[PDB]
C-alpha cells in the first residue's frame, strides 16, 4: 500500500537561501525518515522519527509532518548541501524516489566541440563520431545527429557530467556509433545542438575524410 | 563503529552471489541488520533484515524465492545470498544498522554486483584529435574513448595525475552489446605539439590492463 | 518466589511480604503482575497502550500471536520505534521467518488468514497459527500438501494414502498443486514410477499390474527400478519400468 | 490454431516409428499433449500425455514397456514413440490439446501406422 | 472403471430425435463427447457434460449425473452423419460409441 512520493523532483537553488523538501505519503503514517546521498558514496542519515537528527547534522536541518505530508527543510543552504535526499517509512522500509538538490546559476551557453574518429579504429571496422558540449547550464539540451543532413534519432548514446564545483555547469557527451560499413558512403556528419543559451542552433561539422 | 562489505563481485544470470558485512566498533548481538540495494540511479530498494540474537529473517516480497540472510555473531558478518541472478540485479548493494528500530545509523560502502552475459574485457582506448580555437574563442579540447570494456569500474586521468583542471571524465553508458563504453576530456589553451603533451591514463582493474594512450 | 492461588499466579517474593506489582523478572524470564490485582498477565494483555502477549503461565513469549484485531508481530526490543521485549509493533507487507515458520504481514501489520495472494504467487497460512502452512491440509474439500506456504506438486503420502498434486490445469481446471483424480494409469514423475488405482491412490508394496510385478517405495510409492534391490531379505533386479526378472 | 502431425509410416514388426506434432498458433507450454489409439474399426484408447513440466505420464499398462514420449519445446514440436512393436498395434494415432484439463481442444490429422510383414 | 451406452449402430433419416447415452459402472463427475466423421479425426462436441465449444449448434444438449449420462440432438441432419464416442476425463477412458447411416 504505503507509496511514498517526492514531491519536486528536481530543486534548483542558490547557497544561503532556505530550502524545502516535501515527501507526500499515500495514506496515514507515525514516522518518517530522511537521508542523503552523494555521487558515488553511501546514503548518509540526515533526520529519523520526524524532527531527532542524527549525528554529524548541522542545526540548519529540520524536519516536521504530520500524517500524509511531511517536509525536510534547510534554513540556510552551504554548498555542500547539494545533493539528493531520500524519505522513508520504516514499518514498510519503503524508499521515496528522492529529490536532486542543485546550485542555481546563470544560464550559460555550452561550447560545442566534434571529433572525428581514429585511424586504428577505422581498419578495425568500426567508426565512432562524438559530440561534446562543454560547461552550460541548465541540463536540458537536444543534440540533434545529422549525416549527410539526414537526421538518425535511433544511433547514438549520450551521457552527462555532474554539476561542476567550481562554476555549477554540466557537460555533455553525445557518439554516434555505426560500423565501419554504412560509414565511408557518406561525406559530412554534423551535430546541431539546442540549448537555452543559444539564440539559434549550433551545428558543428566534420568532412568526407582528410 | 563501521561495516565493511566485500568487493564486487561479476556473475553471470542464473549464478548466485555472496555479499558479506564486517561489523566492528560495537556489540553484534545488540543491533540488526538491514540489506538495501540500490539499481543504478534507481530508487533505493530494501530487501530483507536479520536480528542476529534470535534468528529472525524478514524478506521484501519481490525476492522471497531467492534471497536468503544468514548469520554469524563470532565473526560479527552479516550475509545476504541471492540465487538465480537476473540481468536486472545489476546493483550496489549495501549493508546497514538499525538503531532502536529507527533509522540507519551506519551503511557499508556497498558491494556491487554485475549481471551480465557478457565476459571481462579490457577497454580500447582512442585518441581524440583536437584543433580549433579559430578566432572568437581561445579554449581548445581534446580526450580519449574508452570503449567497449566490461565491468564497471575505470578511473581515467591525465598526465599522470598532474592535471585536474578542465578535466571531466563521463559517466560510462551501457551499450546493447553488453559493454561499457565512456569518455574523457580535457579543456586547454593553445598548446599544441610539441608543448605540453598530454597523456591519458586508463586504468581497468577487472581485466588487470593499464593503457596510457 | 511465585505460588499459583486458584489458577493465578502471584509474586510473594521471599519474607513472607504479601504482594508486589509490575514488572518481574523471575529467572531470566520476564512476567508482568497486574497492578490492581497482583495476577500474572495471561494471553493477550494492553499495558499502557502497548500490546503483549503470555502463555498461560505469565511468562512473556515473542511470536506472531493471535490478538482482537488479528495476528500481531512481539518483537525484539529495537525493531520499530525503540519498542520493548514482547511489544507488538508495526510490520507492513514484509515476511517474517520465525523458528523456520513463514508469516506474512498485510497494510495494517496483522499476519494472513488462509488463502492470500502475494505478488503472483498464491500461499496459504494456517488459519490456526497464522504460519505458512507445511505438510498435508484440506481446505474446502481440496486436498493439498504445503511446503512453507505453497502448494507443492508431485506425489506425497495423504490422510488417505498417497495423492497426486497436480500442476493447474491438469484436472477440472485444478489448482496448481491441488490433488486431482487419477484413475487406473502411471506416472512418472522426477524419474521416479507411480502408479494410481481406482481410488486416485498411488499403490505400495508389491503390485501386480497388467500380467506383470511391480514393488513400490511403502515410504515414497516410487517405483523400484534401475537395478538390484534387497526388498526384505530377498535379491531381485527390477527392469527400467519396473519389471521385476 | 492446429496440430499437424508427421507422415504415414509402415514398417515390420519389432521395430520403432517416432510420430511427431507440431503445435501451431498457441503456446506450446500452456497446455499438455495427448496420444490415443484408434484400431481399424475399434474403439479409442489413450496412450499418455506429456506436461511442460517434463513429466511424461499416463502410460497404458498395456503400453508401458513400449511406449516412450518427449518434448522439444525449442521446436515447439511432440512427440512419442513405440517400441516391441507387433502387428496388433496397427492403428492411427491422434495428439490432442487439454483445455483446462478438459476434453483436447484441438486434434492432429491422424497419423497411418500399420505393420506386417 | 468401464463405462457403457445404449446404441451400438443407428440407422435413421433427417430430421428425426437422436438419443444415446453412456452408462459408467461407478459414481463418475464429468463426461464428454466425440463426434469422427469416416477419414477425418476426431471432433470434440461436449465438454464437462452441460457445456459445448468449437462451433456446435444449440440443438446439442447433453445431459447426465451419477452413472447414466445421456446426448441429445433435437434435429438431425445430412452432414452430421458419423460416430459418436463417449469419454471419461480422469480415468481417461472412451466407450464404443454409436454409428449412423
Amino acid at each position: 500500500e504505503i507509496v511514498l512520493t517526492q514531491s519536486p523532483a528536481t530543486l534548483s537553488l542558490s547557497p544561503g537561501e532556505r530550502a524545502t523538501l516535501s515527501c507526500r505519503a499515500s495514506s496515514s503514517v507515525n514516522y518518517m525518515n530522511w537521508y542523503q546521498q552523494k555521487p558515488g558514496q553511501a546514503p548518509r542519515p540526515l533526520i529519523y522519527a520526524t524532527s531527532n537528527l542524527a549525528s554529524g547534522i548541522p542545526a540548519r536541518f529540520s524536519g516536521s509532518g504530520s500524517g500524509t505530508d511531511f517536509t525536510l527543510t534547510i534554513s540556510s543552504l552551504e554548498p555542500e548541501d547539494f545533493a539528493v535526499y531520500y524519505c522513508q517509512q520504516w514499518s514498510s522500509r519503503t524508499f521515496g524516489g528522492g529529490t536532486k538538490l542543485e546550485i542555481k546559476r546563470t544560464v550559460a551557453a555550452p561550447s560545442v566541440f566534434i571529433f572525428p574518429p581514429s585511424d586504428e579504429q577505422l581498419k578495425s571496422g568500426t567508426a565512432s563520431v562524438v559530440c561534446l558540449l562543454n560547461n552550460f547550464y541548465p541540463r536540458e539540451a537536444k543534440v540533434q545527429w545529422k549525416v549527410d543532413n539526414a537526421l538518425q534519432s535511433g544511433n547514438s548514446q549520450e551521457s552527462v557530467t555532474e554539476q561542476d564545483s567550481k562554476d555549477s555547469t554540466y557537460s555533455l557527451s553525445s557518439t554516434l556509433t555505426l560500423s565501419k560499413a554504412d560509414y565511408e558512403k557518406h561525406k559530412v556528419y554534423a551535430c546541431e545542438v539546442t540549448h537555452q543559451g543559444l539564440s539559434s542552433p549550433v551545428t558543428k561539422s566534420f568532412n568526407r575524410g582528410e | 563503529v563501521q561495516l565493511v562489505q566485500s568487493g564486487a563481485e561479476v556473475k553471470k544470470p542464473g549464478a548466485s552471489v555472496k555479499v558479506s558485512c564486517k561489523a566492528s566498533g560495537y556489540t553484534f548481538t545488540d543491533y540488526n541488520m538491514d540489506w538495501v540495494r540500490q539499481a543504478p540511479g534507481q530508487r533505493l530498494e530494501w530487501m530483507g533484515d536479520i536480528n542476529p540474537k534470535y534468528d529472525i529473517i524478514g524478506h521484501n516480497p519481490k525476492f522471497m524465492g531467492r534471497v536468503t540472510i544468514t548469520r554469524d555473531t563470532s565473526a560479527s558478518t552479516a550475509y545476504m545470498e541471492l540465487s538465480s541472478l537476473r540481468s536486472e540485479d545489476t546493483a550496489v548493494y549495501y549493508c546497514a544498522r538499525s538503531d532502536r528500530g529507527w533509522y540507519f545509523d551506519v551503511w557499508g560502502q556497498g558491494t556491487l554486483v554485475t549481471v551480465s552475459s557478457a565476459s571481462t574485457k579490457g577497454p580500447s582506448v582512442f585518441p581524440l584529435a583536437p584543433s580549433s580555437k579559430s578566432t572568437s574563442g581561445g579554449t581548445a579540447a581534446l580526450g580519449c574513448l574508452v570503449k567497449d570494456y566490461f565491468p564497471e569500474p575505470v578511473t581515467v586521468s591525465w598526465n599522470s595525475g598532474a592535471l585536474t583542471s578542465g578535466v571531466h571524465t563521463f559517466p560510462a553508458v551501457l551499450q546493447s552489446s553488453g559493454l561499457y563504453s565512456l569518455s574523457s576530456v580535457v579543456t586547454v589553451p593553445s598548446s599544441s605539439l610539441g608543448t605540453q603533451t598530454y597523456i591519458c591514463n586508463v586504468n581497468h582493474k577487472p581485466s588487470n590492463t593499464k593503457v596510457d594512450k | 518466589g511465585l505460588r499459583t492461588i486458584d489458577g493465578k499466579k502471584y509474586y510473594f517474593n521471599t519474607n513472607t511480604a504479601v504482594a508486589v506489582t509490575g514488572w518481574q523478572t523471575i529467572n531470566g524470564k520476564k512476567y508482568y503482575f497486574n497492578t490492581n490485582t497482583s495476577i500474572a498477565s495471561t494471553g493477550y494483555t494492553i499495558i499502557s497502550g502497548k500490546h503483549f502477549y503470555f502463555n498461560t503461565d505469565g511468562i512473556m513469549q515473542i511470536g506472531v500471536f493471535k490478538g482482537p484485531d488479528g495476528f500481531e508481530y512481539f518483537a525484539p526490543a529495537n525493531t520499530d520505534a525503540n519498542n520493548i521485549e514482547g511489544q507488538a509493533i508495526r510490520y507492513q507487507n514484509r515476511f517474517l521467518y520465525l523458528h523456520d515458520n513463514i508469516y506474512y504481514f498485510g497494510n495494517n501489520s496483522k499476519a494472513a488468514t488462509g488463502w492470500v495472494t502475494i505478488d503472483g504467487n498464491r500461499y496459504y497460512f494456517e488459519p490456526n497459527t497464522a504460519m505458512g502452512a507445511n505438510g498435508y491440509k484440506t481446505i474446502d474439500n481440496k486436498n493439498f500438501y504445503f511446503r512453507n506456504g505453497l502448494p507443492q506438486i508431485g506425489v506425497f503420502k495423504g490422510s488417505n494414502g498417497f495423492e497426486y498434486f497436480a500442476p493447474a490445469n491438469t484436472d477440472a481446471n485444478n489448482i496448481e498443486g491441488q490433488a486431482i483424480r487419477y484413475q487406473n494409469r502411471f506416472l512418472h514423475l522426477l524419474g521416479k514410477i507411480y502408479y494410481f488405482g481406482n481410488n486416485s491412490k498411488a499403490v505400495t508394496g508389491w503390485q501386480t499390474i497388467n500380467g506383470k510385478v511391480y514393488y513400490f517405495m511403502p515410504d515414497t510409492a516410487m517405483a523400484a527400478a534401475g537395478g538390484l534391490f534387497e526388498i526384505d531379505g530377498v535379491i531381485y533386479f527390477f527392469g527400467v519400468d519396473g519389471v521385476k526378472a
